[PDB]
């Protein structure tokens, strides 16, 4: 399938957490590391969206409406995928993996546990790289933004991506004629965890105790 | 939208 | 298709708000009508649930986990289906519909605007009763409760409903080979709206100015 | 978790 192959190549290189070794571990350390991971990640996410067939033809208003409405779903999907091969750990980055003890110290036990729920479902379905990239483009198109101009244009974007996933599962998973749907049926838990993550960090924003860069702050606002 | 708009635009 | 038929037949009968003529057009009046309608609605819903093919095969616990995880998605779905023929209005009940002005005066301008977002999509799709009742069951089975005891069971509940949606769709809408998927892709918006409301009527619970019955509480706090 | 346990116990 052309779109799937294309999304597979458009898939960016590993990004690193890079927590300072000189600085002693604390909750602000972790929270600041993560917020820095996210600003760098968001930069990449924006240049990747430019490779999604038919996205860049939308207006700048649309492209931005989708993006500021889906960015956290694209970030969590990323964490979730990388963690597929671990037990109760979340791989934010190769150089930054959190287990329970750690997530408590960052006060992200809940958010993380929600994210491991998502992990379990995909682990359980044996989510492949091809399904991950397609699912990510679909989460961007099906973001459900309010301020969208050309509604038909976006609906048309959801449909080419949908058909791409549908083709993949048809040619690759003939034994489960219902796999494309099982995949879509996970988008709801992704939406939920995602807005729970955006809210939580907005609070870290307010409490001023954690420095954040501009992009992460801008998205965290919007 | 300031930053975002620029990254998308360029 | 058997499951779809069974589901049509199991739809609970209409219900009225019966606002009170002893109080004037006040917000606390409105909000209590809804928290009243909703409570009587919830008992109707718990009866319905028992008639969904297989839901009874679960445990009293699983059943409660699913129901108290999805009950608000199921209330909103009903509101949405009733408003399909209306414009920018929300048929909360036959004898109690709203509109901008009205809902905006009740402190639900934003929440109900989201619910009208759902309407627009389903309207544009031309949602059918066959599709509506199947989607509603699929959203209770695909509730994403984090306390399910038997997970393999609940995942089978989802597969029969899911296969029912797919048959119906392939038989009745062969000209849109992606119709079942499009139905599934609206569940994320539902999940989103559903928790936005539950979180909201939870403020109105805590605050204390609006009177609420026993069930609508036990649910709005789990 | 009590009210809902009763209604459910009906069946």
């Amino acid at each position: 399938n052309k779109i799937v192959s294309h999304l597979l190549v458009a898939e960016p290189e590993k990004i690193y957490a890079m927590p300072d070794p000189t600085v002693p571990d604390s909750d602000i350390k972790a929270l600041t590391t993560l917020c820095d991971l996210a600003d760098r990640e968001l930069v990449v996410i924006i240049g990747w969206a430019k490779h999604i067939p038919g996205f860049s033809t939308l207006s700048l208003a649309d492209q931005m409406s989708l993006l500021q409405s889906a960015w956290m779903e694209i970030l969590i999907l990323g964490v979730v995928y990388r963690s597929l091969s671990f037990e109760d750990e979340l791989v934010y980055a190769d150089d930054y993996i959190m287990d329970e003890d750690q997530s408590k110290l960052a006060g992200l036990l809940d958010l993380n546990n929600a994210i491991l729920q998502l992990v379990k479902k995909y682990k359980s379905m044996k989510l492949e790289k091809e399904e991950f990239v397609t699912l990510k483009a679909i989460a961007l198109a099906n973001s459900d933004s309010m301020h969208i101009e050309d509604v038909e244009a976006v609906q048309k974007l959801q449909d080419v991506l949908h058909e791409a996933l549908q083709d993949y599962e048809a040619g690759q998973h003939m034994e489960d004629p219902r796999r494309a749907g099982k995949m879509l049926m996970t988008l709801p838990l992704l939406r939920q965890t995602s807005t729970k993550a955006v809210q939580h960090f907005y609070n870290i924003k307010l409490e001023g105790k954690v420095p954040m860069h501009k992009l992460f702050l801008e998205m965290l606002e919007a | 939208h300031k930053i975002l708009h620029r990254l998308l635009q360029e």
